């Protein structure tokens, strides 16, 4: 296993590569995630960055940077703004 | 439980599609031939854009055709699995279903990777392929292929020799060569029986002619034959798609004919003639010459055909679709005479039949 | 070319020893031993389920999923309601009416999407001469009541202005490739 | 006709054993050696009180006493 | 007493879970609801008629197979006998008449179904 | 614990009473089955084991195959229960008030004669080997196999030709 | 993994044991400290009832040695 | 105290079934190449209680033209019967000794034919009749050989009580000197217990369902019950006849735990075989069994007569 | 503290067997029941989440509607939702159930399922992902999570 990120909303990544256990099984590599809460009921959409989700759906091939979604998190505030301006 | 008379009442996913489609442009009719058999999106798109090309007297580029057969092939292992798996659980035996829908949902990670959904695809398109291959899908497709052929070893090992399987289809919905061919069934269904025919030989479009595979034929002509041949089949469609990835061939992927096929979108934002073709493809579409046409190919499921009509003008005159099944399940009748209940239940899996397809 | 399946083979091969394997294989249910041991096999393997809600599936740059409408940098609407796209849709969803602002460019008074009956085909984001319709990566949008499934502009501006920097990676992605 | 034992035990061995069994079943209480044994063990199997004989003098074989060497004796069994 | 204790505590225990389930839950009852079930297209017809049985001889047939096994469950106490001969002899009479009858059943077709 | 062979007895008639009435095949086989176990205790009652676990036993397997035959061919649309016709379950309930103002008139009239519903049970097992071994049904239905040999032939030829008879009656 | 088929299949186990001993250990402690006799047979039953008025309790299990 | 040993005898016999669902469940699913149940409670320990849960609280339903005596009975007489058949099972000392512990066993598991019987025929439905004759020829078929594979055994056991089995087998299996009829006792069980490869009288795909298409909610669930508690009675009985466990007077506990070792194994089994192997046709188990069992078990009973007699070890009664 | 108190954590224990437990019908019209057998399928599991199909509408809780809903067929779906017992959910998966979807204009199709039966979740798509499905099934959960059946008897 190996950490990757914990963003603002709390939502801790992992990146887990290929190993072959006791007997060499080969266990497959996965790309998890550990949420807020711990239920699966209990998500709904947009509990995940949307930067995020890329990566762990692989899409986003490395793993963001917090800085880069702190811009998203600007240019998305204040996108409203200047739409009302330009009628 | 002997079955004395069988009535199939059909319609009950009948949805217009042939009137519908004569208010759609060529394009715009397309999507529709996804909805259709929707085990074979790929191979029923590619009947309808032989259709179109053959109409419009154009040719696709050889890159485009090579996509074609491939992801064709791809398509006949989706629907060949779809068929033996599902029949295994219907007869009971429902670990195989798992097991190779895993590899479907590996198969339909690649058709989304190449078209951007998963089924439903609207991909191969009058003209060739609305986008080329995104880099790494051959790699993708060689690491699948690879390995295919042990999950289908096994599940051979599953149902092949089982006693249980034996008896449960062999000498079921036994079908004579010449009932075959009166009752009009097609593919597999013939195959079975032993008439030596497939379009990809016979008939051949697309780069068939230049692949080199053979085609499973029954003895017995029951249903233990015909999944031998599914099986069989599949595996030569393995041989075919090794065939393809070590054979595609550099160039386009639509005919440079911008009268029917769209323009780049970086061209179409430069050149003027390029987003007059755009508009008015996207707008009225391509005019196709007044004609009527007819052409089958060999779909996973068996024949599958469409007889268009034209009438000079941008949307269709009147688009039949034969499905390979419409033919297959009447004779239902036919086959299960003298056999009970679970018999027939276990010959509705042979046809191998969806009813978007029967319907239409 | 072609290869019989099942193809009856020799009648006399007939041995004391084939008579007696043939003999142990129906008494001693030997296929069906072997079977069992197929699956005893798959049991001890890695299961390939994913679990879903923590870890997604794979997504290429061209998928297809729920329409949005994109801006100009600056804080334009891309969309010069040319219609094209309502002109395209193959199951007429899309309806537009549009008006000359102030200015004097076009912009569309109303834009909406009946996603009820969108067979999300994508022929709307390819003829779109602008690139102001586009089907964004969201999958995700199941609604608790009929009447939020039609989308309208503000909706579909919201979602563009939501997913804007994935839109805008998988457009760069693959703009080569269209 | 050795050939229609040996089809018939490539073909159809459920019968072919069915009736070796049988065959072995009514055979082998003739041929064993044994089978003398289980009615004398039943006999031996004691379930009913030995009733005692008046002694009138007239009896010199039945014995007066369990423990007297007249008698049944169950040795063989005891080593059968 | 005690077979009676636990077995009347076992029907007890089922007509308590019968009354729970019939008494708990929350009851809407109309006419679709609860006619008969047949995969979405409503009866054609009573599912009191006749329904004719392909395998009439072979009931028939386990009856007297049935009757057989009674003749043969006395077996276990049989073989505490003094005449074993006599036992043996009989037992081995008795089975071979079964499976002779079950081979002429088998030669005239008897096993298998009418159609 | 008195009253308890009586009361097997009395439900006993009580069954065979509803299967006197005849009603549709479903329910009379019902009844017919709840009999057996009626006489199964009652013989295991009487210290016969092996008797009444043999009734049971067998007409399981016969009434399952009645069973069968009355849904292949024994069928009406509207199957007749004991509560169908008033006709029915009139006289269902006027066997019951009958038999039991029956048993209360032999009761008075004679009181040892027939019924003594005084000291009833009683009079059940009259004698028993306390020191016995063997004692049970068992030995007794095994005598066939020694002694009592001329029954199972018969019995057996009785299946034997059973066989060749149901066969030839059904072609 | 297969592991986690164990769990359930430690509960039942576990309540699969339950009943035997359970029924060994009740029968012990009601009948002090012996195993339930068996009257398989009259003969049994007859020495079973023996025991039981020979006891002075009224119970089969209080058992009388040399001492009396 | 009979009480508290009914209940510590059918409280973890219940709560054993409840668990065997999951069990199956979750094997079904690692052999699918799947994880099953795995949310509802750590590692899908308490799904079994969640569906109990569900059903019971789920409307129960009186279709109009339904038999409503039978309809409300049959399910309760399968539960009832589920529930009495584990009673003279000595573990290693039964909870009620009979002499005749086989028959009781055989009468019982044969009366419960006629649950799935009346409840078919109560459920006036056509696929309802189906399961209901489908049962009947399931009967059929098993029945006849289960009764002599039995009689073959107990003449080497000596007697129809349970409890002498384990004198019986204090040095070897009976499997070792009878495996021949412990596989036909093992594959007579499969079809007994309704289950796959012989699960006809529900074949989910043929029939959608057979006896319980009509039943709902918690007569449902008292027949899933009632099915869930025979598969471990039969396989307990296997373990019990066949397959002996040890017994050591001193240490009854061991006996109990190889017991429980061998049943859960052999319960598994079944689900492995569910998950391995297609459904037979009620047509094809019926010859399977007369045409190929009966002749065998037949043979093998002659051939068990005579193997005491010759071989002098009759054994004691009593 | 009160009998509201009690009643909540009872209603609680209600739904989450409900949600836990819940069996959709097998039903399937068109290619829509392909995503819901991939679904099914090893890699996402339904099974996972407590979810299993069963034939029987007498034994199930949600009818997945999945596929075209066909002039023709819509007798026999409202049928079988009206027998499926209580409580009952109705979730519409792909466009041709939510609304007519591309065969909405035509003379067979009926325009959405929501028509001939009451909705609870509309998953959209065409087909919709399996893994949209089973955000729906979640959805779904949530919206049984919150029903306060007991509570509004209690107050009531
Ligand atoms: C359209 C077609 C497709 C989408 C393809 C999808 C797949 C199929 C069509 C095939 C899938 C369905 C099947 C193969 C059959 C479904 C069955 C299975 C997968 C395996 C078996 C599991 C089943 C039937 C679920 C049953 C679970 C249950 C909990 C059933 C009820 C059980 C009970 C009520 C027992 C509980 C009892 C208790 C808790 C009592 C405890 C008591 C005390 C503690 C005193
Ligand atoms: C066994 C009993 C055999 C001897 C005859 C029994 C006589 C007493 C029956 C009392 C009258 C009941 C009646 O009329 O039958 C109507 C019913 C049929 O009723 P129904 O099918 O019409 O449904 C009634 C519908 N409602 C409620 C709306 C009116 O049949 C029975 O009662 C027989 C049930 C079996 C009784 C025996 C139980 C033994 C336990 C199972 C073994
Ligand atoms: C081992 C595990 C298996 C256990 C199985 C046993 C389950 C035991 C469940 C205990 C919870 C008891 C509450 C169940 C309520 C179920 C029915 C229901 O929801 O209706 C509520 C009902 C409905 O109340 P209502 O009448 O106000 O609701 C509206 C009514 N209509 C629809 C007509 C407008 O309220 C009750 O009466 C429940 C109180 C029971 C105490
Ligand atoms: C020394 C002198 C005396 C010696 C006496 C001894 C003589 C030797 C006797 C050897 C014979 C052993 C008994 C074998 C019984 C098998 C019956 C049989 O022949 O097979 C029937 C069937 C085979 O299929 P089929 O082709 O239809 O048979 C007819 C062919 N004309 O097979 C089937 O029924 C299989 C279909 C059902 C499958 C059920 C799944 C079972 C899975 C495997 C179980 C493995 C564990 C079994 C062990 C359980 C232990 C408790
Ligand atoms: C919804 C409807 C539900 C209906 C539920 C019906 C439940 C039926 C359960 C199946 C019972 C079938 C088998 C018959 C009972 C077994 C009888 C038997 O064999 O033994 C009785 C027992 C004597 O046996 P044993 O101890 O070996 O010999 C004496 C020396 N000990 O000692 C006895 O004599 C006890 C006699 C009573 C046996 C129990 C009967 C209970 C019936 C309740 C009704
Ligand atoms: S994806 Fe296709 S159907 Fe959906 S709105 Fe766009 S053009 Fe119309
Ligand atoms: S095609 Fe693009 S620019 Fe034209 S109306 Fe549609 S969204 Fe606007
Ligand atoms: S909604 Fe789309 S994918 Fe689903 S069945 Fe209809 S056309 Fe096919």
């Amino acid at each position: 296993r190996e950490h990757v990120g914990t963003d603002h909303l709390g939502n801790k990544y992992y990146y887990v590569a290929e190993y072959k256990n006791w007997r060499g099984q080969t266990i497959r590599e996965k790309r998890i995630v550990e949420a807020a809460n711990r239920k699966e009921v209990d998500y709904e959409a947009g509990d995940i960055p949307t930067e995020w989700e890329a990566w762990i759906r692989r899409t986003r091939k490395t793993p963001p940077t917090m800085e880069e979604i702190l811009k998203n998190e600007k240019y998305r505030e204040e996108i409203k703004i200047k739409s009302q301006d330009f009628y | 439980e002997m079955v004395r008379k069988c009535d199939p009442h059909i319609g009950l996913l009948h949805r217009g599609t042939e009137k519908l489609i004569e208010y759609k442009t060529y394009l715009q009719a397309l999507p529709y031939f996804d909805r259709l058999d929707y085990v074979s999106m790929m191979c029923n798109e590619q009947a309808y854009s032989i259709a179109v090309e053959k109409l419009l007297n154009i040719q696709p580029p050889p890159r485009a055709q090579w996509i074609r057969v491939l992801f064709g092939e791809i398509t006949r292992i989706l629907n060949h699995i779809m068929a033996v798996t599902t029949h295994a659980l219907d007869i009971g035996a429902m670990t195989p279903f798992f097991w190779m829908f895993e590899e479907r949902e590996k198969m339909f990670e690649f058709y989304e990777r190449v078209s951007g959904a998963r089924m439903h695809a609207a991909y191969i398109r009058p003209g060739g392929v609305h986008q080329d291959l995104p880099l790494g899908l051959l790699d993708d497709i060689y690491e699948f292929s690879k390995n295919f052929s042990l999950r289908i070893d096994e599940v051979e090992e599953m149902l092949t020799n089982n006693r249980i399987w034996r008896n449960r289809t062999v000498d079921i919905g036994v079908v004579t060569a010449e009932d075959a061919l009166n009752y009009g069934f097609s593919g597999v269904m013939l195959r079975g029986s032993g008439i030596q025919w497939d379009l990809r030989k016979t008939q051949p479009y697309d780069v068939y002619d230049q692949v080199e595979f053979d085609v499973p034929i029954g003895s017995r002509g029951d249903c233990y034959d015909r999944y031998l041949c599914r099986v069989e089949e599949m595996r030569q469609s393995l041989r075919i798609i090794e065939q393809c990835l070590n054979k595609m061939p550099p160039g386009e992927i639509k005919v440079d004919d911008a009268k029917v096929s769209p323009p780049k979108r970086a061209e179409m934002k430069t050149s003027m003639e390029s987003l007059i073709h755009h508009f008015k493809l996207y707008t009225e579409g391509y005019q196709v010459p007044p004609g009527a046409t007819y052409t089958a190919i060999e779909a996973p499921k068996g024949e599958f055909g469409v007889y268009l009509v034209s009438d000079g003008s941008s949307r269709p005159y009147r688009c039949k679709i034969k499905a390979p099944g419409f033919a297959h399940l009447a004779g239902l009748d036919k086959m299960s005479k003298g056999h009970m209940l679970a018999d027939v239940v276990a010959i509705i899996g042979t046809q191998d039949i969806v009813f978007g397809e029967i319907d239409r | 070319t072609y290869k019989y399946v099942n193809k009856k083979e020799q009648e006399s091969e007939v041995d004391m020893k084939s008579a007696t394997d043939n003999a142990a294989r129906i008494l001693m249910w030997t296929e069906l031993i072997r079977g069992l041991g197929m699956t005893l096999s798959y049991l001890f393997r890695e299961p390939a389920t994913i679990n879903y809600p923590f870890e997604k599936g794979p997504l290429s740059p061209r998928f297809r999923g729920e329409h949005a409408l994109r801006r100009y940098p600056s804080g334009e609407e891309r969309c010069i309601a040319c219609k094209l796209c309502e002109a395209i849709c193959p199951a007429q969803a899309i309806t537009i009416e549009a008006e000359p602002r102030a200015d004097g460019s076009r912009r569309t008074t109303r834009y909406d999407i009946d996603m009820t009956k969108c067979i999300y085909c994508g022929f709307c984001q390819e003829a779109c001469p602008v690139d102001a319709i586009v089907e964004g990566p969201n999958f995700e949008f199941s609604t608790e009541t009929h009447e939020e499934l039609l989308y309208n502009k503000e909706k579909l501006l919201n979602n563009g202005d939501k997913w804007e920097a994935e839109i805008a990676a998988n457009i760069q992605a693959d703009y080569l490739y269209r | 006709i050795s050939a229609f034992l040996k089809n018939a035990w490539a073909k159809e061995p459920v019968l072919v054993v069915s009736f070796s069994v049988w065959g072995l079943a009514i055979i082998m209480p003739m041929i064993s050696p044994y089978t003398k044994y289980a009615s004398m063990i039943n006999k031996a199997t004691p379930y009913n009180y030995p009733v005692p004989v008046r002694d009138d003098g007239n009896m010199p074989d039945v014995p007066s006493h369990p423990q007297d060497p007249l008698g049944p004796s169950l040795d063989w069994l005891k080593n059968l | 007493m005690n077979l009676y204790t636990v077995i009347f505590i076992n029907i007890l225990l089922s007509l308590t879970l019968i009354l729970v389930a019939f008494w708990l839950p929350q009851m809407n009852l109309y006419s679709e609801k609860a006619n008969p079930y047949e995969c979405g297209f409503d009866p054609t017809s009573s599912a009191r008629l006749p329904f004719s049985m392909k395998f009439f001889l072979v009931a028939i047939t386990f009856l007297l197979f049935d009757l057989e096994i009674a003749l043969l469950l006395p077996l276990p106490w049989a073989i505490q006998t003094i005449k074993t001969s006599t036992m043996m002899i009989m037992a081995f009479i008795l089975v071979t008449i079964l499976s002779l009858g079950l081979a002429y059943e088998w030669t005239q077709k008897g096993l298998e179904w009418t159609e | 614990m008195n009253n308890y062979i009586f009361v097997l007895s009395s439900l006993f008639l009580v069954g065979c009473l509803g299967l006197a009435l005849k009603p549709s095949p479903i329910y009379g086989g019902l009844g017919l089955i709840v009999s057996g176990f009626v006489g199964c205790l009652m013989v295991l009652g009487f210290g016969g084991s092996f008797l009444g676990l043999m009734v049971f036993l067998i007409y399981l397997g016969g009434m399952l195959v009645v069973f069968g035959y009355t849904t292949a061919m024994a069928t009406e649309e509207y199957p007749e229960t004991w509560g169908s016709n008033w006709l029915i379950l009139g006289f269902l309930v006027l066997g019951v008030i009958m038999e039991v103002f029956l048993i209360c008139v032999l009761n008075y009239y004679d009181e040892v004669g027939v019924i003594n519903l005084d000291g009833l049970g009683d009079w059940l097992m009259y004698e028993v080997d306390d020191v016995g071994v063997m004692l049970e049904g068992g030995i007794g239905v095994a005598a066939m196999y020694s002694c009592a040999t001329w029954m199972m032939v018969v019995a057996g030829w009785s299946l034997f030709a059973g066989i060749f008879i149901i066969i030839e009656i059904t072609r | 993994m297969w592991f986690e088929i164990l769990p359930g299949l430690a509960i039942m186990g576990v309540c699969l044991v339950i009943p035997g001993v359970s029924t060994a250990y009740i029968h012990k402690f009601t009948n002090g400290g012996k195993e339930k006799r068996v009257a398989r047979v009259q003969y049994q039953w007859y020495l079973m009832e023996r025991d039981r008025r020979i006891s002075g309790v009224n119970r089969y299990y209080v058992s009388k040695g040399l001492e009396n | 105290m009979f009480f508290i040993n009914i209940l510590t005898l059918l409280v973890p016999i219940l709560i054993a079934m409840a668990f065997l669902t999951l069990v199956e469940r979750k094997i079904l699913g690692y052999m699918q190449l799947r994880k099953g149940p795995n949310i509802v409670g750590p590692y899908g320990i308490l799904q079994p209680f969640a569906d109990a849960m569900k059903l019971f609280m789920k409307e129960p339903m009186r279709p109009l033209t339904t038999s409503m005596s039978l309809f409300i009975i049959a399910p309760t007489l399968s539960l009832t019967l589920a529930l009495s058949l584990w009673v003279p099972l000595p573990m290693p000392h039964p909870l009620i000794n009979l002499n005749l512990g086989i028959l009781f066993i055989l009468a019982t598991s044969s009366l419960s034919v006629y649950s799935i019987l009346w409840s078919g025929w109560a459920s006036n439905s056509k696929y309802s009749l189906f399961g209901a004759l489908r049962a009947v020829a399931q009967t059929i078929s098993y029945e006849v050989t289960m009764a002599i594979i039995l009689l073959s055994v107990l003449l080497m056991n000596g007697s129809y009580s349970l409890q002498t089995l384990i004198t019986t087998q204090e040095h070897m299996w009976l499997l070792l000197p009878a495996w021949p009829m412990a596989m036909m006792w093992f594959i007579s069980t499969l079809a007994e217990t309704n289950r796959a490869p012989f699960d006809l009288t529900e074949g989910e795909s043929e029939l959608v369902s057979g006896f319980n298409v009509e039943y709902a909610a918690g007569p449902f669930a008292l027949f899933f019950m009632a099915e869930y508690t025979n598969i471990i009675l039969m396989n307990a009985l296997t373990t019990i006849i066949f397959l002996g466990p040890l017994y050591y007077i001193n240490l009854p506990e061991l006996y109990s735990t190889n017991f429980m070792m061998e049943a859960l194994l052999l319960s598994s089994t079944f689900l492995w075989i569910r998950a391995s192997y297609p459904r037979f046709r009620y047509d094809q188990l019926m010859h399977l069994l007369w045409k190929n069992f009966l002749p065998l078990t037949l043979a093998l009973c002659m051939w068990h007569i005579s193997l005491p007699i010759f071989t002098a070890g009759v054994p004691p009664y009593m | 503290s009160r009998a509201e108190y009690v009643v909540t954590k009872l209603d609680d224990l209600i739904n989450w067997a409900r949600r836990s437990s819940l069996w959709p019908m097998t039903f399937g019209l068109a290619c829509c029941a392909v995503e819901m057998m991939h679904m099914a399928a090893p890699r996402y599991d339904m099974d996972r989440f407590g979810v299993v199909f069963r034939a029987s509408p007498r034994q199930a809780d949600v009818m997945i509607v999945a596929g075209t809903l066909t002039n023709k067929m819509a007798p026999a779906l409202r049928k079988v939702y009206d027998q499926m017992p209580e409580p009952r959910y109705v979730v519409s998966m792909g466009s041709c159930a939510n609304g007519g979807g591309y065969y909405h204009y035509s003379y067979s199709v009926v325009r959405g399922c929501d028509r001939i039966v009451p909705v609870d979740i509309y998953v959209p798509g065409c087909p919709p992902t399996a893994e949209a499905l089973l955000y729906g099934i979640l959805q779904l959960q949530r919206k049984i999570k919150r029903e306060q059946k007991l509570k509004i008897w209690y107050r009531r």
